[PDB]
């Protein structure tokens, strides 16, 4: 048998990325800006960080007018720019500074121990943006949007990070990711074993995340004259699932995605599917591809009991 | 079954009417490197003419790929190095 | 070889035991075992819900003696294993890569009164 | 600059009492 | 049925004996739940011994170190004893020293005895997975997944509350070290090495490769990911932050220091001498020592980087078309040879470049580009220099770059003399014997270590280069040219490629120490410049193209030391050279001649007669001769080769290449080397908006280069027409007309 | 010896349209209009001396926008442009690309002409655009006739209904599975030229190739269901219905219910009878390719 081998140490690093790894873990470590008492170094982030090492949590709430005021607004620019680049960088950043603080939160928390899937939403932003102020050339950008719900979803599973196993010989496959199609890996890594499908999903391996896709429209107070409400489908994912009620005013901040057509990018078990995209791809073959504008929300906030002593003396103030 | 022969570059091919007599009658009048131009222009004016001149011949190829393959038959055909001095000894001659 | 049936999806055949390769394949009748099967849609109790919402839906196995237990309005209090499995049409209209959720009902127990 | 073996076990012993 | 019966019973056997090793106590009600031993559990150990002696070794197979792994030996038995042993043993040690002779341990001999087995269980299961030819199909199948374990191992190691095992592992060294040096059995120096191995597999664990069948055609899908991760294990936990981390907290450091100092009046050296520099090598072979001088500073680089990112994007977004895509540009170019040529754009409308550029990429034919397929990772062989890539950067933090940084500046200013003199004494006898990892490991040390104290003497004026002063000594001079010249005979590339790297640092600290002093120099580089050593350096570039990018550029830097420390005897003319003679050199020798000579330098006639041959050998080699003898067109070729990955290089190594290409096209003065048509299309892409940035400071001598080589271009074509042919093709070898298209006569 | 440029089919030079656009947008002053509108009888010449356009143009720069409405009259004004004109009636989709390179350039050279000190990141980061109006007669809906194809037209309707944004891209972006090398390739016509291989010669892995779909550029289309003004209706018919997409700066321009003049080139595009099949149906969706709302 022949076999070729691939190197990770091969790939090219987008030195970008690091640098804004590095000026993120620094905001967290030396942003020590608060009025609290007197003025004093605070570090209110890994204050936080010890919030969540005490009561296990796994999201962390950073205010955008600290990231503006960190490094003469270049940073932030640099997050709002290209959010969907840096993310993983972001992440990476926060996993080191976690893991420099509190090394147990790291994990879920026994013997099953996984990974924490820490989130992270940035509120407060400048801007406000209307859903009729919504344009494709902003896309993975850091944008507010304010709404009504018209309709919630079901909290749903999505499949975050996926193990297969081979069906010749039982090799394991994990972390392969699944941007927006299902997808089971091509090359055995096995170098004796040629298998290209059939591969069988392992449930219980695999790290699955709370989806929820909620629909949204545009205030009544911002409706033109005799105009049909425009609509918008908002993520939710991890913690912020069923945060936000149907028919609430309420503000959205996080990413605006586009999403393809799933059916036209050839989903196992699922027949192709009327305006004209793109085509010319290999997975299309000779389809088209449609786009949708959805948004990926990471903080909500919406702007529209124990009956007994101890716990309401604990609740006051 | 033997039905076509994919083509590739052949001595027949820079012998013809279109090839390097082509660029023997026009490479002189087609080319101008001038000083008051910067580099790029004075580059890309080089690679102009003869990847015009690699679209006539030869179409199938990249041009990159064109000079490789150039490359591979100056190395192997003999009929084009007796060509390539043959030019040398005619304009030695004179 | 016979194969367990899970309840939830069908059993994938890559190959066969001699030959590595997809054929013709029908039931044979020297060893069958059949047990019963029945879906239920258990919609949350509307005094259950928040005042105002919308109640949510989820599929629930029956299988063996607990076929026909259930009634169309009867409320239960259903303890079952909470399993999931990977659907094409899901992802086909939701466009994130999203599981259903499938309740193999272990036990049924009627809710008869306030209690 | 020669760093001695009873130093480091000196070190050692004193990080192990109080490890500053 | 037997294979499968087999493996469940020998699952079921492992999976016995680790609940045999030991409980958690959940008997006992504390917080923490404290580690209580098993009942005859030393015995266990002894058993995991075993079972790795019977079966993984002369069996031919891994099922037992997966049948551990499934079963968490590693991670909740031998780690849980260890630590317990640390904590008990540093209590006590507290103790009795503010009171001796009170609180002892009951069962000490028993503790240290399972201790000392736990750390040869984790050298033994931790040892680098290595799968060479002729391998049985087993370890074959296995290797991927226990590369994975042993990746989840690494993570444990280096997390578990910071990494308490390598202070049970430097505690076991100084339970061996309190003794005395003549009172020191084999044994306990053995220990010293199981402990030094250990280190030596926490470091040198690293992911493993993604190797795939190519029998069958590559689907349409092709490669989805190469990622070979565990589901827990990051590449954040892998890496060398978290190393230099729990080394500096946990003392490794120290430890390190004192062993590499004191080695030759302390410690036998030939047990440690090994795994010490294995140690160094595991730490250095992923570290560039430009970054580790630095020279709101990230955040200075970062938007610099914006900077860079905005100007690239700008003449990206030049060819972007201002419209949508359906909205239809058609373009009708002619040749002044008539004829029609029809292109679909909108940005390619005005301008004829992009229009080409257009005509260029709308072709779908691609030539074969062979690939050598990388066979170094076939061999047994770390990620290293050697097989990263050239923009490969590791992120070392401010505090785990600052300890790094005193940590390998204590090593050098302490025992790098020592601990290389004693690995060339070892290796100067164990050198027909040493495998392909030991001298890659040995001349990667070396090249790293002189690098670094190259650059830190460059850097600042307190640390002093004669530091490593004893990298020039005669025996390291002739092991690392030995290795160079058997590397290159046996046709082996990777100790070639490693050999280059040292041999140019070799000449980097040969040039330094004579630019610092104007002795002992002229006989050292009449001793490197000996032999046939030349030629091996002038025709190391003839054959680089076929090879990696790497490859090259150590190509490119050792022929620019070649060329930068023989340009300094261009006028000095000092320049003999013991040369290989190859006919009759025989003299009939005069013993008055040798006793006067005796009389003249003070010798024996033995070593008299020894001069008076060596003096025969003696030649002189002339620079023009050795410039004359670099300009092959192979040299060319693969210097071209390696400016065409202009993108990735950074601006020392295009630098390289122009000074070389100043040094053929305008010193040398023949210029028909440089007359070929792949430079004119790489100066083409180099000088575009898309190439080289107008802010870096290569494009300006890139652009003097350029402007002087199309006046000479414009003065040969004006000159002669015929050289209109000669930009296609090679150049021609017929003696009759090769000076006219050499030289234009 | 030049190797010159021709729109296809159409004999029509280039060089000679984007020199006499450039002299006709420097020396275009109204006064000359003034002329050939034959309103020299209500002439007001401090308005007309000065340059008409290169104020605008240079108050374009200080505004921020870069969008130049333009009207097509003025090319029969100026004598150079007078057979331009021609070409605004007959091949619209080269020469408007042609134009708004021309301004693009001419932001440039304004810039570097005077030594006035702005960046020239800023002035070629934002594209630029043309928007011609007031190009002819006023055409019919009903009138609108096969003849029409690949030219550019003027209506007058109301909007029926807006539908919401959609995304069309710019540049693709893509990724190298096992080297991660990050790349752009150019959308042309819907379909993606797409790279069976890295640009790397380190890796060249075959079919590695991804497509990122959030890290992709894109663009607005929205299309726009125009009806018929009824007070040019025929008496025996509903008003039609014609397919109107506009792109960029000009999508949300059209609000509902509004009388609008719209101005953009007449094309009919095949539809696709299957959705996984190549085949087409023999009749042809017509819609207006916007390039003006008035
Ligand atoms: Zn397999
Ligand atoms: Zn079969
Ligand atoms: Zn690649």
């Amino acid at each position: 048998f022949k076999s070729r081998a691939l190197n990770h140490v091969k790939k090219v690093d987008d030195v970008t990325g690091e640098k804004v790894r590095e000026a993120f873990e620094q905001f967290l470590e030396d942003f020590s800006v608060q009025s609290t008492d007197t003025g004093e170094v605070e570090k209110v982030y890994r204050a936080q960080i010890e919030f969540m090492k005490i009561y296990d949590l796994n999201t962390i709430y950073i205010d955008y007018q600290h990231l503006s005021m960190r490094e003469n607004g270049a940073l932030a620019m640099a997050i709002s720019e290209q959010y969907y680049r840096f993310l993983p960088f972001l992440q990476k950043g926060l996993r080191r500074v976690v893991r420099k603080y509190a090394p147990e939160l790291l994990n879920t928390s026994s013997p099953e121990q996984t990974e924490r899937v820490f989130q992270i939403s940035f509120f407060n932003l400048p801007t406000v943006h209307r859903i009729r102020d919504i344009r494709s050339e902003k896309i993975g950008s850091l944008l507010s949007i304010s709404g009504t719900v018209t309709r919630t979803s079901e909290v749903r599973p999505e499949l975050y990070k996926a193990s297969f196993t081979c069906d010749m010989c039982r090799a394991i496959v994990d972390n392969v990711e699944q941007s927006f199609k299902y997808t089971e890996p091509t090359f055995c890594p096995n170098p004796s074993c040629e298998n290209r499908a059939f591969w069988t999903l392992n449930v219980t391996r695999s790290r699955f995340l709370d989806w929820q896709k909620v629909r949204i429209q545009e205030n009544a107070n911002e409706i033109p004259t005799g105009s049909m409400p425009r609509t918008l489908d908002v993520i939710l994912r991890g913690d912020s699932v069923e945060r936000a009620k149907p028919g609430d005013r309420c503000k959205f901040t996080g990413v605006e995605i586009v999403v393809p057509d799933v059916t036209q990018l050839g989903l196992p078990g699922v027949k192709p599917s009327l305006n004209s995209g793109v085509t010319g791809l290999r997975s299309l073959g000779v389809r088209d591809l449609t786009y949708k504008i959805s948004f990926l929300a990471c903080h909500v906030i919406s702007i529209g009991n124990e009956r007994d002593q101890e716990v309401f003396l604990n609740s006051l103030s | 079954r033997k039905r076509r022969p994919q083509v590739k570059l052949t001595a027949e091919k820079l012998l013809s009417d279109k090839g390097l007599p082509y660029v023997l009658k026009n490479a002189h009048k087609r080319i101008r490197i001038s000083s008051k131009k910067n580099s790029y222009d004075n580059l890309s004016n080089i690679i102009q003419f003869y990847q015009l001149w690699a679209h006539e011949l030869f179409p199938k190829a990249k041009f990159k790929d064109f000079m490789k393959i150039c490359q591979t038959v100056g190395k192997t055909d003999p009929v084009l190095r007796e060509y390539r001095v043959s030019l040398f000894r005619d304009e030695m001659g004179m | 070889g016979p194969f367990f049936q899970d309840s939830n999806e069908e059993i994938r055949i890559s190959f066969c035991t001699n030959c590595k390769s997809k054929g013709p394949f029908r039931v044979n009748g020297e060893k069958t075992v059949y047990r019963n099967y029945q879906r239920v849609t258990l919609q949350e109790a509307p005094g259950t819900v928040p005042p105002g919402r919308l109640p949510r839906h989820r599929e629930v196995i029956l299988l063996a003696d607990l076929v026909d237990v259930s009634k169309p309005g009867e409320e239960v209090e259903v303890t079952g294993i909470y399993k999931n499995n990977y659907d094409g049409n899901l992802n086909a209209k939701n466009g994130f890569p999203v599981f259903a959720t499938i309740i193999e009902a272990n036990s049924i127990k009627r809710r008869e009164g306030n209690t | 600059k020669f760093f001695s073996k009873e130093s480091f076990l000196a070190d050692f012993d004193d990080s192990s009492s109080n490890e500053d | 049925n037997a294979a499968d019966f087999s493996l469940t019973v020998l699952r079921a056997r492992i999976a016995l004996l680790a609940t045999a090793i030991g409980g958690p106590d959940y008997t006992s009600q504390i917080d923490p739940p404290p580690y209580k031993l098993g009942d005859d559990c030393l015995a266990c150990l002894k058993d995991l011994k075993r079972w790795f002696k019977l079966v993984d070794d002369q069996q031919k197979r891994w099922d037992v170190a997966m049948a551990v792994a499934e079963y968490r030996i590693l991670t909740d038995d031998l780690l849980p004893i260890l630590i317990d042993w640390e904590n008990k043993c540093s209590l006590a040690a507290k103790l009795a020293k503010n009171n001796p002779d009170h609180e002892e341990f009951r069962n000490k001999a028993y503790y240290d005895k399972i201790a000392l087995n736990c750390l040869q269980l984790l050298v033994l299961m931790t040892w680098p997975l290595i799968v060479t030819e002729q391998s049985s199909s087993n370890q074959i199948t296995l290797y991927g997944e226990l590369k994975k374990h042993q990746l989840v191992y690494k993570k444990t190691i280096l997390s578990m509350e910071s990494g308490k095992v390598l202070r049970a592992a430097i505690r076991l060294a100084l339970d061996v070290i309190k003794i005395d040096r003549l009172s020191r059995t084999p044994r306990d120096n053995m220990v010293l090495k199981l402990v030094l191995n250990f280190f030596r597999n926490v470091i040198a664990i690293e992911p493993g490769e993604f190797t795939i069948n190519t029998k069958k055609s590559m689907p349409k899908k092709g490669i989805t990911s190469i990622d070979t991760l565990p589901p827990n294990v990051s590449m954040d936990d892998i890496s060398l932050n978290t190393v230099i981390s729990s080394f500096h907290k946990n003392k490794v450091f120290g430890f390190l220091l004192t062993l590499t100092s004191s080695l030759s009046k302390e410690f036998d050296q030939d047990f440690i001498n090994i795994p010490l520099l294995e140690i160094m090598f595991y730490f250095t072979k992923d570290v560039n020592q430009e970054l580790l001088f630095p020279r709101t500073s990230a955040g200075f680089e970062l938007s610099k980087l914006l900077q860079k990112e905005h100007q690239m994007r700008k003449n990206v977004i030049k060819h972007t078309s201002a419209r949508h895509s359906r909205f239809g540009g058609l373009l009708s170019i002619q040749t002044p040879d008539k004829t029609r040529l029809t292109v679909s754009g909108s940005q390619a409308l005005v301008d004829e470049k992009i229009a080409l550029q257009k005509l260029d990429d709308s072709k779908k034919w691609n030539k074969r580009i062979i690939k050598k397929h990388q066979s170094v990772a076939a061999e047994g062989l770390p990620n290293s220099l050697l097989n990263s890539q050239t923009g490969k950067a590791i992120f070392f933090t401010e505090s785990n770059g600052k300890h790094f940084k005193e940590f390998i500046n204590n090593f050098i200013d302490s025992g790098f003399n020592i601990l290389l003199h004693s690995v060339t004494n070892y290796f100067t006898t164990e050198q027909d014997r040493m495998v392909t990892l030991e001298q890659v490991e040995y001349l990667l040390f070396f090249a790293w270590f002189v690098k670094y104290q190259l650059l830190r003497s460059k850097i600042d004026n307190s640390a002093d280069i004669k530091q490593v002063s004893e990298a020039l000594k005669e025996v390291t001079f002739i092991l690392v040219s030995s290795l160079l010249r058997s590397a290159y005979d046996l046709k082996n590339w990777t100790v070639t490629h490693a050999g280059m790297i040292a041999f140019n640092e070799l000449l980097n600290l040969v040039s330094r120490t004579k630019a610092a002093q104007e002795t002992d120099i002229e006989f050292i580089v009449s001793r490197l410049f000996s032999d046939e050593r030349i030629q091996l350096l002038s025709n190391l570039p003839k054959i680089g193209s076929k090879y990696s990018l790497q490859f090259m550029k150590s190509c490119i830097e050792l022929t620019h030391s070649v060329l930068k420390v023989l340009e300094q005897y261009s006028d000095d003319k000092t320049l003999v050279i013991e040369g290989k003679s190859r006919r009759q050199k025989k003299f009939n020798i005069s013993e008055g001649d040798i006793t006067k000579l005796i009389e003249e330098e003070n010798v024996d006639r033995d070593e008299a007669l020894d001069i008076l041959t060596s003096s025969l050998r003696s030649i002189e080699v002339n620079f023009q001769k050795v410039q004359a003898n670099y300009m092959t067109e192979p040299v060319i070729e693969t210097y071209i080769n390696f400016l065409e990955r202009f993108r990735e290089l950074e601006d020392d190594s295009i630098k390289k290449v122009f000074s070389f290409f100043h040094r053929v096209f305008v010193q040398a003065k023949e210029q028909a080397l440089l007359f070929r048509f792949d430079l004119i299309i790489l100066l083409r892409e180099m000088l575009s908006p898309d190439g080289l940035d107008r802010m870096s400071r290569s494009r300006k001598y890139v652009s003097q280069f350029s402007d002087y080589f199309l006046a000479r271009l414009k003065k040969r074509l004006k000159k002669s027409p015929a050289w209109f042919v000669g930009l296609l093709f090679p150049p021609l070898h017929n003696s009759e007309v090769g000076f006219y298209q050499r030289y234009g006569e | 010896s030049e190797p010159l440029r021709i729109i296809w089919g159409t004999n029509v030079s280039i060089q000679e349209c984007t020199t006499n656009f450039r002299n006709f947008l420097m020396s275009f002053k109204y006064k000359f209009r003034k002329i050939l509108d034959e309103r020299e009888e209500f002439i007001n010449n401090t308005t007309d001396e000065e340059l008409y356009y290169i104020k605008q143009l240079n108050e374009m720069r200080e505004l921020g926008t870069s969008n130049l409405n333009l009207d097509a009259r003025n090319l029969l004004a100026y004598k150079q442009t007078e057979d331009l004109y021609h070409q605004l009636l007959n091949y619209p989709q080269e020469v408007i690309s042609i134009m708004d390179q021309t301004i693009k350039d001419c932001m440039v050279s304004l810039i570097v002409d005077n030594n006035l000190d702005y960046d020239l990141d800023e002035i070629e980061t934002k594209f630029y655009k043309v928007r011609p109006y007031n190009v002819g007669s006023c055409k019919g809906m009903r009138e609108l006739n096969p003849n029409d194809i690949d030219k550019l037209i003027n209506l007058k309707g109301l909007v029926l209904r807006s539908t919401p944004v959609i995304p069309d891209m710019k540049v693709a972006f893509f990724k190298c599975n096992v080297c991660d090398h990050t790349m752009a390739v150019e959308i042309d016509r819907g379909v993606i030229q797409e790279p069976a291989r890295c640009e790397r010669i380190d890796c060249n892995e075959p079919n590695s190739m991804s497509l990122i779909h959030n890290r992709c550029s894109f663009a607005d289309k929205q299309v726009i269901k125009l009806q018929e003004t009824p007070d040019f209706v025929p008496d025996g018919q509903t008003p039609h219905s014609i397919s109107l997409c506009v792109y960029d700066e000009l999508v949300d321009s059209c609000r509902a219910g509004d009388r609008i003049e719209v101005t953009g080139t007449f094309r009919s595009i095949p539809i696709r009878a299957n959705s996984r099949q190549r085949v087409l149906k023999s009749l042809y969706k017509t819609y207006v390719d916007v390039v003006h709302v008035k």
